[PDB]
């Protein structure tokens, strides 16, 4: 079968598979991201997604956790700055509470103050340990040191804000940015009738636009930030295309011309041309790539780099100069090619899983309302060109930059010297 | 701590993930 | 009846020494639960309450007699919250067998 | 006591039972060779 | 690390399978 | 409706298993019965070793060649090993099947062993591979469970052996454990199984364990938190039990208190992982203890359900993917000899009610000896009598 | 090792084995004593 995407007049769009598979997936995509905050409300997005357990105006949280456990189904809170999906999965027989504890979750939450209070040490913790990995760090600190209002706002929490968000603020949110219009629900697993019969019911209540979409605006800077660690990460990024342009497709295909993630375990990724001229000059342990966020009204493409302290200036560098022989023409139409193959596999193998299907449904909904089949996007892909790329890059090594860095940066270079 | 503890540099946007489930993390 | 609860009221006396019902109640388990979700100001203001009788109990004395809580101003703060705290264990114990 | 209404909590003495019956059966026979009552 | 090495040999102090175990 | 898991095999005796999907993508792996268990402790590392080794060079491709054309075409090339099974697959776009099946074949046979790099590599890691504390735990718990057995040794082996590691030796684990009848080819997604036999035919066509109950302490308080495993003896894979234990495991789900069932050919490791605080530790000792007994004289047909529906929504399928599902195919080829499909799956699930439950809990945790493996502020951790004496109750 | 399924894995049941032969040695130990007294002092 196929996904028949309808948008109810409410503005909710509801689509289904009904693959008749075992068990069905059933989730809600509400463009609710921290992007959709502003700057009163840091932190309001953080505790909404780790608050799906506090007791809906129709449900206990006992009830909640227990029930979807029984079931052994799963809520799970997914967010992006750009936006934000829960999700439920269950067996077919269970999803009809399923869809009961969701569409409760989504559109009546009590968020009681004794509850939501429990929740903030909790809210310490996601915000910590999801900075383990310095990556975190960095590409936070990136999409901040670039943007000024609307997408430099951090996924996590602030450290001052816990103990300051109120449950009136998260409630504030939910009636603003959690509006009917600005939702779409994806089931797979579902009869796309019943979603209609469901939905109809609690969504379409909020029916509202909602609060205005903070505009983004670039601002360029640098933020550093010395901790000693071993290695050193450092993120240079340049403004880029917006979701809904060819010129995105362009970006994508020069982020897998460049290099964007090992295909062999262990491997050096030889073609990666960052990685071969960060390899022809230094024997160092390294990791290059290309990093590539683009969001509904901006993008940030650039280069991330881990290094050895030591030699993390003349790699930076390396890789820079890369990017400028790509600005320069300096590319073949066969590396183009094997860049568009590993673009293309790498989305068949994004949307061959359930979950990675029914947020790209998802996503599409929020984004254009429409589905387009994973057929369609193959020949657009193909659509972009070696110039277009050349492009692209040109862009990049042309826009003001951003760059992130943290660890021993006694030796990384500063932006008006890369 | 960082509660309890656990290299690959990211080279996509973030996705924080949580819910009624025991995992809970972030990927590129 | 009414009349009667007022005249209970009265010679309950905990309106002497300037207290409200809810302020009585025992401390059971669920009645921790519930104190504790109270809006600060009302646990603060519980505090001064409770802790005033104590004084006032400790010199044998009560406070001026206007001063006592009139049933009629008297009201029930603990009471509303108390009620879910108890339907919470109800729900639990239950979903238990 | 209502807590104790339940048909798990039913299921739970009934496994239970026999055990119990043993530590009291013990004890019985251990009465008996406490004291060789007469 | 920790694979360097491994457990050290307590033969004169094992004895000499579930079958056993019921008996030991 | 559901897929068929169609299972064939050829002249050396590789099997070619394949369950076809509507996914587009495919991920084709080779399985080999050939782990840590197989090793003599002269080649502790060797199967660690040839992966790192493997996946660079061959001989028909040198060096890159390999790993440059898998990125030429898309796919993504990973191996793993363990103590008992050994796997190297490839996600790809499945009309890259032709290539995706004659690469397999280079890496399993024609292989060119960069060892000293490699060696280097292993080693360092190594030297910092003591940061992953859990796997510094589970492999002790290993070693302090199946002492004097080739079940103790580490996957990576000891330094020693990595250092004093030659091509010989390499060709010889290869040359030993790399036969025919002991390789599953599996395949799962957008894949035709006549069109992969026909690809196996053409490429690849060449081709007493025993749980002793004891404890190791690993003291060091410099470390913030400790991690201790608790395991007793598991059913086996083949065993029927395993699915009654699973359902336990299901029951159970102070911090990160995980519970595994590690199988291995007719043994195992059934227990829990748990990092705690140090001061915690013993309640957290207590606690699990606790458990462990209530489900096997106090369990509730309610609790065995939710652990019977935690269970269904375990079992991997198509949805779940296509390297999850080869990855199972692989598995389920080598060791059961048949891939189990998800009905038998939900009809060994529906047969478990909570008697049985608490009989096989009964039979396994309760009263045998228990190996424990801590790392950490470990000292009030309990020892082995206060340990086994929570292993029942009065 | 059937006994140990049996009798001595249990422990309710390890209290009754205890305690049930516990009542049947003693009377045995004291007659055998008694019994030992008597031989050795025959007078």
């Amino acid at each position: 079968q196929d996904l028949e995407f309808t948008k109810l007049p409410n503005g909710l769009v509801i689509a289904s598979l009904e693959n008749y598979a075992p068990l069905s997936r059933i989730g809600l995509f509400v463009k609710a991201g921290s992007r959709y905050e502003d700057s009163n409300n840091l932190g309001t997005s953080h505790l909404l997604r780790l608050a799906s357990s506090l007791t809906t105006k129709g449900a206990s949280s006992f009830k909640i956790t227990r029930g979807i456990e029984a079931v052994g189904g799963k809520l799970s809170v997914t967010a992006t700055r750009e936006n934000m999906a829960y999700t439920v999965e269950g067996i077919r027989s269970d999803i009809e509470i399923l869809m009961e504890f969701l569409l409760n979750v989504t559109t009546a939450p009590e968020f009681r103050r004794w509850e939501v209070a429990a929740l903030r040490s909790q809210l310490k913790i996601d915000k910590a340990v999801a900075f383990q990995n310095s990556q975190t760090r960095i590409i936070e600190n990136l999409h901040d040191v670039a943007y000024k209002n609307a997408l430099a706002n951090p996924l996590y929490c602030p450290d001052y804000r816990m103990g300051k968000i109120t449950s009136e603020e998260l409630h504030y949110f939910v009636q603003n940015h959690f509006t009917s219009a600005r939702m779409a629900l994806v089931g797979l697993g579902v009869s796309h009738s019943v979603l209609k019969q469901v939905a109809e019911q609690f969504l379409n209540m909020r029916g509202g636009l909602g609060l205005a979409g903070a505009k983004a605006k670039y601002r360029g800077g640098e933020i550093r930030e010395q901790n000693g660690d071993n290695l050193v990460h450092a993120a240079i990024v340049a403004e880029s295309a917006a979701i809904g342009n060819a010129e995105a497709n362009a970006f994508s295909v020069l982020q897998h011309l460049l290099g964007a993630g090992p295909h062999i375990k262990r491997g050096n990724n030889t073609t990666s041309l960052l990685s071969q001229s960060v390899a022809k000059g230094s024997h160092q342990p390294f990791d290059v790539s290309a990093f590539n966020a683009s969001y509904s009204d901006s993008g940030l493409f650039g280069i991330y780099t881990i290094s050895q302290a030591a030699a993390a200036g003349e790699v930076i560098n390396a890789a820079y100069n890369q990017v400028k022989a790509v600005a320069q023409g300096n590319l073949s139409s066969a590396d183009v090619q094997a860049a568009k193959n590993k673009l293309k596999a790498g989305y068949l193998m994004s949307v061959e899983t359930s979950e990675g299907f029914l947020s790209e449904i998802g996503s599409q909904a929020l984004a254009a309302g429409s589905y387009m089949p994973p057929s369609t996007v193959l020949q657009q892909i193909d659509s972009v060109a070696d110039a277009d790329v050349v492009k692209a890059a040109k862009k990049f090594v042309s826009g003001k930059k951003s760059m992130a860095a943290s660890g021993n940066l006694g030796h990384t270079p500063f932006l008006d010297e890369l | 701590v960082l509660d309890v503890k656990r290299g690959q540099a990211a080279a996509r946007p973030l996705v924080a993930t949580v819910g009624l489930n025991v995992p809970a993390s972030v990927r590129f | 009846l009414d009349g009667f609860r007022k005249w209970y009221y009265n010679a309950a006396g905990f309106n002497k020494l300037g207290l409200m019902r809810d302020d009585t109640l025992h401390e059971t388990e669920d009645v921790k639960e519930a104190i504790r979700r109270l809006p600060e100001d009302l646990y603060n203001d519980r505090m001064f309450r409770i802790k005033r009788a104590l004084d006032l109990t400790m010199r044998h004395q009560i406070l001026p007699k206007d001063q006592w809580t009139k049933y009629e101003e008297d009201k029930f703060y603990l009471e509303p919250y108390l009620k879910e705290v108890i339907r919470e264990r109800k729900e639990r114990e239950e979903w238990a067998k | 006591l209502s807590r104790f209404l339940g048909p798990r909590y039913r299921e739970l003495a009934r496994n239970w039972i026999p055990t119990a019956g043993m530590w009291g059966t013990v004890g019985a026979v251990g009465l008996v060779w406490a004291t060789d009552w007469r | 690390s920790h694979t360097d090495v491994k457990v050290p040999d307590f033969s004169d102090y094992r004895r000499a399978s579930k079958e056993s175990s019921e008996a030991r | 409706s559901v897929p068929e898991t169609q299972v064939s095999i050829l002249d050396n005796g590789l099997r070619v298993a394949s369950e076809q999907s509507s996914h587009a993508t495919c991920t084709v792996g080779v399985w080999i019965d050939a782990g840590s268990r197989y090793e003599t402790e002269k080649n502790n590392g060797a199967g660690y070793f040839l992966e790192h080794l493997a996946f660079k060079g061959t001989k028909n491709r040198p060096g890159n060649a390999l790993e440059k054309e898998v990125e030429s075409i898309g796919a993504h090339l990973n191996a793993y090993s363990t103590r008992e099974h050994t796997a190297y697959l490839i996600k790809a776009l499945s009309k890259d099947l032709p290539k995706v099946v004659e690469l397999l074949a280079d890496i399993v046979q024609n292989s060119s062993l960069q060892i000293e790099k490699e060696r280097d590599v292993i080693l360092r890691e190594m030297q910092e591979n003591d940061a992953s504390m859990q796997n510094v735990v589970f492999d002790y718990l290993h070693a302090t469970a199946f002492q004097g057995t080739p079940l103790a040794q580490a996957v990576e082996g000891p330094s020693e052996n990595v250092r004093r590691l030659s091509r010989t030796d390499l060709t010889d684990y290869l040359n030993r454990h790399y036969k025919a009848p002991r390789m599953v080819l599996a395949a799962a997604g957008g894949v035709e199984h006549q069109q992969l036999l026909d690809l196996a035919q053409k490429h690849l066509s060449s081709v007493p364990c025993r749980f002793t109950g004891s404890e190791i302490r690993h003291r060091d308080d410099a470390l913030p938190l400790a991690h201790v495993a608790i395991a007793v003896e598991g059913p086996g894979w083949a065993n029927p039990d395993n699915v009654t234990l699973q359902v336990a495991n299901a029951i159970i789900g102070c911090q990160s208190f995980q519970t595994f069932n590690i199988s291995y050919s007719d043994t195992g490791l059934l227990g829990a992982h748990f990092v705690c605080d140090a001061m915690s530790i013993d309640d957290m000792v207590f606690f699990l203890q606790g458990q462990w007994m209530r489900l096997c004289t106090s369990a509730t047909e309610s609790e065995v359900t939710r652990g019977k529906n935690i269970l269904r929504n375990a079992l991997v399928s198509h949805l779940d993917g296509t390297t999850p599902v080869c990855e199972d195919i692989g598995r389920s080829l080598l060791t059961y000899g048949r891939r189990i499909p998800l009905a038998e799956w939900e009809s060994r699930i529906q047969e478990v009610d909570a008697q049985m439950l608490r009989d096989i809990c009964s039979k396994y945790f309760y009263d045998q000896c228990p190996a424990v493996a801590g790392y950490g502020p470990i000292e009030q951790l309990p020892d082995y009598n206060r340990i086994r004496s929570g292993m029942f109750w009065l | 090792s059937r006994l140990y399924s049996l009798l001595f894995r249990r422990t309710s049941t390890f209290a009754l084995t205890i305690a049930v032969g516990a009542l049947f040695f003693e009377r045995a130990f004291d007659q055998g004593a008694d019994a030992i007294y008597e031989h050795i002092n025959e007078g």
